[PDB]
């Protein structure tokens, strides 16, 4: 369900950190309270942001027409 | 160039009228959408 | 030999074609998986 | 916040705090009468009945839908049909007086009677705003 | 130097970490509200969709739009639709970005920030460019589409502000503390057993002189120096986003003069 431009609480923008966030993971294998820390995510709301997205839209674009 | 309807699965423009049943070109899956507006639309952006 | 009526079928059960699909085959018949 | 309810950041449910989608369909049948007599997926107008309805009729195509795209709003119509009966005596849909939004998704189709089977759907945004719920 | 005085200790492209100084805390307040509510900006307010096959649904994605932070440095020189005269909107009130995304790859393909398309003549001046920090250079993720998704729109960013709206902030989260060492006793620290073991010193307590318990209660004491961190999102760069802060306050206190005046002819 996309990740939300922008956190809720604060203002600092998130939208593109969620690439590269799902990348410090994955590849980088780093554990996800550091990789936010790297995508200078600080405070918790915008940290609590991105460390709890569930990006359903890829199962919404496994659909079809 | 214009369209009317489409097909849930096949999403192919089809374009009728009464009489012509309401199947479909190939699959029957007689269900079928019916395509946006021309007429766009505009979006508060709050 | 003889027709006696229609059983509605329950989702997910062996008489239902869900019962077998998979993931990518359900998103093809648009049923949540 | 007193007494069991709260106060909630307004600039939060800017940058999109708890906003929801709301969706909600509308169905119809073209009834048939057992020695031929059928209704009808158009829009009317007069002719005879003045059955009509108070809301707008002009959204409303000629198949008698809406397209996709159009926004609705009070009591306009989003489906048109009639009934002949002894020459227009009206049978169609309005959005529920209430509500408003967009049209999302009109379906054509026909049911096991070959009967002419549509359903529309209204999408809407709904925001939390003071009286809701949490 | 005069009156207030500021220490900028750290600082960068989106931060200043500074020690504003020798003021009140009341106006040290209302600084740090105006960055956050009444800087003017420029976002999208306005999206008409001709196309849309994507699996979001269309105000879901206006409400990105219109989050998605503008470049805003000339702002102060495009005025506010509601001033201007033309019949809606234009050129000399407001940017008309584009947008386009069609699934042409066989696997997921994205939009972003970056993919809006300026179309009106900007006049010359920095306005409207789709702020972008993001290491690939895209800026923002717009939305996901599959085989043949498409999606046409149009935007028209306008002027406003934070009140109005949140996108229009360009404020993004402001630090704000003072008197460290609880000497005005301000508050009232909670505890078990020792509230200065309990509670967490602040790395400001260094920048400032310890208590030193024989002494006496300071009741004459007043609240100066105040340890600020005003961050930013782009729309505007951090240093401006206190400036015209400090700039838009002072309009508004001068207004009152102003309006005091039309006043006095009757
Ligand atoms: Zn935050
Ligand atoms: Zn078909
Ligand atoms: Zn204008």
């Amino acid at each position: 369900m996309i990740v939300p431009v922008r956190c809720f609480s604060c203002g600092k923008v998130v939208g593109d950190k969620w690439e590269s966030y799902l990348n410090l993971l994955q590849e980088d294998e780093l554990d996800e309270g550091t990789a936010l820390s790297r995508l200078g995510l600080k405070r918790y709301c915008c940290r609590r942001m991105i460390l709890t997205h569930v990006d359903l839209i890829e199962k919404f674009l496994r659909y079809n027409p | 160039a214009t369209l009317k309807y489409i097909c849930a699965e096949c999403s192919s423009k089809l374009s009728l009228s009464r009489t012509d049943a309401v199947r479909c070109k190939d699959c029957g899956h007689r269900i079928l959408l019916k395509a946006r507006t021309k007429r766009l639309v505009q979006f508060e952006a709050r | 030999k003889v027709f006696i009526g229609r059983l509605p079928i329950m989702l997910r059960s062996k008489n239902c074609y869900l019962s077998e699909a998979t993931e990518s085959d359900l998103y093809k018949l648009k049923e949540c998986p | 916040n007193q007494e069991d309810s709260m106060i909630m950041n307004q600039s939060s449910i800017d940058r999109g705090l708890f906003r929801s989608l709301f969706f909600r369909s509308y169905m119809d049948q073209e009834k048939k009468y057992g020695m031929s007599i059928t209704e009808t997926f158009e829009k009317p107008q007069r002719t005879n009945t003045l059955r009509m309805k108070h809301g707008t009729y002009d959204k409303l195509d000629d198949d008698g839908l809406i397209a996709p795209g159009v926004r609705v709003s009070g009591e306009d119509v989003i489906i048109g049909k009639t009934t002949p009966i002894s020459s227009k005596r009206d049978a169609s849909t309005p959005l529920r007086s209430t509500e408003n939004g967009i049209v999302d998704q009109v379906l054509v189709t026909t049911n096991q009677d070959g009967l002419k089977f549509v359903k529309v759907r209204v999408r809407t945004t709904k925001i939390p705003q003071i009286g809701d719920k949490f | 130097e005069e009156g207030p005085q500021v220490k900028i200790r750290e600082a960068s492209k989106d931060n200043v970490d500074f020690i504003l100084s020798n003021v009140d805390l009341a106006m040290a307040n209302s600084l740090r509200r105006v960055m956050i509510a009444e800087i003017p900006t420029l976002a999208i307010d306005s999206v008409e969709v001709e196309t849309n096959t994507t699996v979001l649904a269309d105000e879901f994605i206006a409400h990105r739009l219109g989050l998605i932070p503008l470049q805003s440095m000339d702002i102060e020189q495009l005025e506010y639709s509601r001033d201007c005269f033309c019949e809606d909107h234009c050129d000399k009130c407001s940017v008309v970005l584009t947008l386009q995304a069609f699934g042409e790859s066989e696997s997921t393909t994205n939009v972003y920030s970056k993919d809006l398309v300026i179309v009106s003549n900007l006049m010359g001046r920095n306005i409207g460019h789709p702020i972008i920090q993001d290491k690939e250079g895209n800026g923002v993720l717009i939305c996901k589409l599959r085989k043949g998704q498409e999606l046409k729109l149009t935007c028209v960013a306008k002027k406003g502000i934070a009140k109005e709206h949140a996108k229009w902030g360009p404020a993004a989260a402001i630090e704000f503390e003072y008197d460290p060492w609880n000497k005005l006793k301000h508050t009232d620290y909670w505890y078990e057993q020792d509230s200065a073991k309990e509670w967490p010193q602040s790395k400001n307590c260094e920048y400032e002189d310890p208590p030193n318990e024989g002494d006496p209660f300071d009741y004459k004491a007043q609240a100066d120096t105040f340890y600020m961190n005003v961050e930013s999102v782009g729309s505007i760069p951090v240093d401006q986003v206190v400036v015209r802060g400090i700039d838009t306050l002072q309009k508004k206190v001068a207004s009152i003069l102003l309006a005091l005046t039309q006043m006095d002819q009757d």
